[PDB]
């Protein structure tokens, strides 16, 4: 996370799932996702500042 | 004595001197206030100022 502007993206990550997204990640070697509708409009309304 | 205080009488029973004071207040106040707020706002690609 950032300090002068707070920013973290993972938190807002899990605003995105609240969108819809798939994601999946059994080990950490191993992870896909898919179906990602959180960047456009959680980054574009966060990235405001 | 009663000649000398006649004559002080005279000199004493004068008008007290009135005067009309105008006195004038001028205020000018001038402002001049400009402000921009410019944005650069693309959720496409997610930049925006």
């Amino acid at each position: 996370s950032g300090y002068g502007k707070d920013g973290n993206i993972g938190i807002k990550d899990e605003d995105g799932m609240n969108c819809g997204p798939i994601a999946g990640s059994c080990t950490f070697p191993t992870t896909g996702t898919s179906k990602s509708p959180s960047p456009f409009v959680d980054l574009g309304a966060k990235d405001a500042t | 004595r009663l000649d000398e205080l006649r004559r002080i009488v005279s000199q004493l029973d004068i008008p007290v001197r009135q005067v009309m004071i105008e006195a004038r207040i001028v205020e000018a106040n001038v402002g001049y206030d400009k402000s921009l707020g410019v944005r650069w706002g693309g959720a496409y690609h997610k930049g925006n100022w």
